RNA sequence: AUUAGGGUUCGAUUCCGGAGAGGGAGCCUGAGAAAUAGCUACCACUUCUACGGAGGGCAGCAGGCGCGCAAAUUGCCCAAUGUCAAAACAAAACGAUGAGGCAGCGAAAAGAAAUAGAGUUGUUUGUCAUUUCAAUGGGGGAUAUUUAAACCCAUCCAAUAUCGAGUAACAAUUGGAGGACAAGUCUGGUGCCAGCACCCGCGGUAAUUCCAGCUCCAAAAGCGUAUAUUAA
């Protein structure tokens, strides 16, 4: 009562329950990427679904729009540094053929699984909900992260985690322990 | 005509459940499920795949 | 055809208030008849006291009896028949037992091969129907 | 507005027409709105003739226009 | 890897002003604390200000609201360092004084407050405040 | 809310404007009231009494009792945000405030997220049986931190000196598998009965549809059902 604090959706659920083609695609990216639930998926496709959206809006007006030029120059600007589009291409008709693995590859787990720091997609993320990673000295938690093309080269594993600067994990510390208990 | 309520509920002759280990549960579910049907199983396009294929009887 | 004049408005509001009356589905949202006739009076769900339990005769070419309870609400005091939803479920309902009834799923239509009923019981003393059957609750008293 | 009436003393009803539009049709539709105004003996106005109010105080309990010029 | 290392803080200020109003000086302490096991007593970020700030006494330093960031090594709250401690226990809440130690005695209860003047509201004078 | 567009539906409810304080009416005071934690009187209801008399007004807060399909604590505090005031703060020396904030209750709704991860060996892969190996929570604590105080969160499990998974039993559910509609000519029961089935239908003995087991499917810390309303 008398609070103001905003909340909203960020996913849709699709509009046929059972399609074979649907749900074959969404448990190739299930598989592929290391996901929960399709709810996931379907988050990355409202975003898509806005983006694409705005484009076409924006894409309706003339070119020499006031409106056009700043928000498309904003929508270029934020899918290049989110890593989104290519840098090559800077037209606002490329936002319009985004797909969902263009975000998908962006999630800090995909990034953590390419970049080696871990051996397969769920282990990223086991390691990412573990406390283990760290993207520019913080600590990063959160396995949908999308990482900025600038934070790409600062990902590494966290100075306060077993590996790295950090003490000894539990088997390591319960053992150590025990081994006092019997000296 | 009531007094048959219930009636083959009550002649069911009563099966236990078997008990089994237990499953994953989170996205190791969806990984056991991808696995086992997009990895392990390999068959080529064209023939009908069957999610639950049966023994023969009758 | 219709009228396409520039200053045709008031005609155009005129035609489409007429012709809305003619849509059952419009006609019966916006008339307090059905709502006046409709034993819930416009509620989900309604809660009646178990007057006796009979049973209905299936229609053709289907062939069984199908266990129902004549209820009276406790709101206006209306006399119906609820459709009990599974098997040995009956048992489970006594005379003067104080029941949840809710509509069938067709928004008063009869539901099936059952003539003329469009409730079912969904609760009966305080306790779930289907918790019930599925032997999750037991029935107090 | 024009004159619709001459029929009080000292007082005349007025007719203002216009065209208000329906937004979901599209489409217009005439309206009138009539007025009660005060009209003083210096002018002489027939029914149909063309006339310019301003607003004034109530004078009654329906007139708040006074008649300025008769055109 | 990891070298077993003597825990350190380290003070830092920002957002720096004096205001002779209040007779105080406002900023926001962030303290790092890379290898500290738990957080940091503010008794000890209050001695640390002071021998930073080189004021006279470390009970005219008043330090609240103290957020641990995620992952750790960083708490950043506000403080304030007064001129004199008469000053903070002049312009200083009476609950920060509770917490540093120069608070008043808590009051009775609001309850009790309210049923004693609702019991008074029925009296003429000299019956009522016995 | 929903909607390509046009529309359709909803608005008791946080902000604004109106109205009212059981019902009517009348009024006094005052800058401002036709005031109701003002007054007066009627009419309903009510409470006390020593029978003469005297009272009442939760559509404030908490809380009853009804009524219903349907809705929380007779909690803590003015620390903040404001209001009034004769009033900065402090000093024998802390103004009130159910406004408001804080907590309790609270799967209305919204966001993030667990329920395992890397291998060995045997049994292209994969599976299965082994065999490891670390990691991390839930939780348990604290030099503490937070907070009006608590409480959550966050931080940590030595800084000299801090607990903890293996059936990681710390064991996921709710609906389904004739079609629409993803997924069984499987196996027992039953035999137009019991039932099921929105609709089409299934059950009259070799039930793809019921009652079960096993298996598979869909969503998932959620998933059914009823009734509205929007799209269709
Ligand atoms: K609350
Ligand atoms: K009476
Ligand atoms: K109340
Ligand atoms: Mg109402
Ligand atoms: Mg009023
Ligand atoms: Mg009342
Ligand atoms: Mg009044
Ligand atoms: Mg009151
Ligand atoms: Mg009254
Ligand atoms: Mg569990
Ligand atoms: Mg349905
Ligand atoms: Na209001």
């Amino acid at each position: 009562m008398r609070n103001y604090n905003n909340f909203n959706r960020v996913w849709k659920a699709p509009r046929r329950p059972f399609e074979k083609e649907r749900l074959d695609r969404e448990m190739k990216l299930c598989g592929q990427y290391g996901l929960r639930c399709k709810r996931e998926i379907w988050r990355v496709n409202m975003t898509l679904s806005k983006m694409r959206r705005t484009a076409r809006l924006l894409l309706t007006l003339p070119e020499n729009h006031p409106r056009r030029l700043l928000e498309g120059s904003a929508i270029m600007r934020r899918c290049h540094e989110y890593g989104f589009l290519d840098e090559e291409k800077d037209k606002l008709d490329y936002v319009l053929s985004l797909t969902v693995p263009d975000i998908l590859e962006r999630r800090l787990q995909t990034i953590v699984f390419k970049a080696g720091l871990a051996k397969s997609v769920h282990h990223a993320r086991v390691l990412i909900q573990q406390r283990h990673i760290a993207v520019a000295k913080q600590i990063v938690t959160i396995p949908s992260f999308i990482v900025r093309v600038s934070s790409e080269r600062h990902i590494a594993f966290a100075d306060a985690s077993p590996f790295g600067n950090g003490r000894t994990g539990r088997v390591k510390r319960v053992r150590a322990k025990a081994a006092k208990r019997h000296a | 005509s009531l007094a048959r309520a219930g009636k083959v509920k009550n002649q069911t002759p009563k099966v236990a459940k078997q008990e089994k280990p237990k499953q994953p549960r989170g996205r190791a579910l969806k990984r056991l499920k991808y696995t086992r049907r997009f990895l392990s199983k390999t068959v080529k396009p064209g023939e009908k795949v069957h999610m639950n294929k049966q023994p023969p009887g009758k | 055809t219709k009228t396409n004049g520039q200053n045709a408005a008031r005609k155009l509001v005129r035609l489409r208030c007429r012709n809305r009356w003619a849509d059952k589905g419009w006609k019966r949202a916006h008339t307090f008849s059905a709502r006046k006739a409709n034993p819930f009076g416009g509620s989900s769900h309604a809660k009646g006291i178990v007057l006796e339990k009979i049973g209905v005769g299936a229609k053709q070419p289907n062939s069984a009896i199908r266990k129902c309870v004549r209820v009276q609400l406790i709101k206006n005091d209306k006399k119906i028949i609820a459709f009990v939803p599974n098997d040995g479920c009956l048992h489970f309902i006594e005379e003067n037992d104080e029941v949840l009834v809710s509509g069938f799923g067709r928004s008063g239509h009869a539901v099936g091969d059952i003539p003329g009923v469009r409730f079912k019981i969904v609760k009966v003393s305080n306790v779930g129907l289907y918790a019930l059957y599925r032997q999750k609750k037991e029935k107090p008293r | 507005g024009v004159v619709h009436s001459t029929k009080m003393h000292r007082t005349i009803i007025i007719r203002r027409n216009y065209l208000h539009f329906i937004k979901k049709y599209q489409r217009y539709q005439k309206r009138h709105k009539s007025l009660a105004v005060h009209c003083s003996p210096a002018f002489d106005p027939k029914q149909g003739d063309e006339v310019v109010i301003g607003q004034c105080r109530p004078l009654s309990k329906t007139i708040r226009y006074n008649v300025l010029e008769v055109v | 890897v990891f070298q077993k290392k003597k825990a350190e803080v380290c003070i830092r200020t920002s957002q720096f002003k004096v205001n002779k109003l209040l007779n105080r000086k406002q900023f926001i302490v962030e303290v790092n604390h890379p290898h500290w096991c738990g957080t940091v007593p503010t008794q000890l970020i209050r001695k640390k200000l002071a021998t930073l700030y080189k004021v006279p006494d470390a009970s005219q330093v008043s330090l609240f609201g103290f957020k641990t960031k995620f992952g750790g090594g960083k708490t950043t709250g506000f403080g304030l360092i007064y001129d004199d401690l008469a000053s903070l226990k002049r312009f200083e809440p009476n609950y920060r004084k509770t917490r540093m130690g120069f608070g008043k005695a808590r009051l009775p209860a609001r309850k009790s407050v309210k049923e004693r003047r609702n019991r008074n509201k029925k009296l003429r004078g000299k019956a009522k405040g016995k």
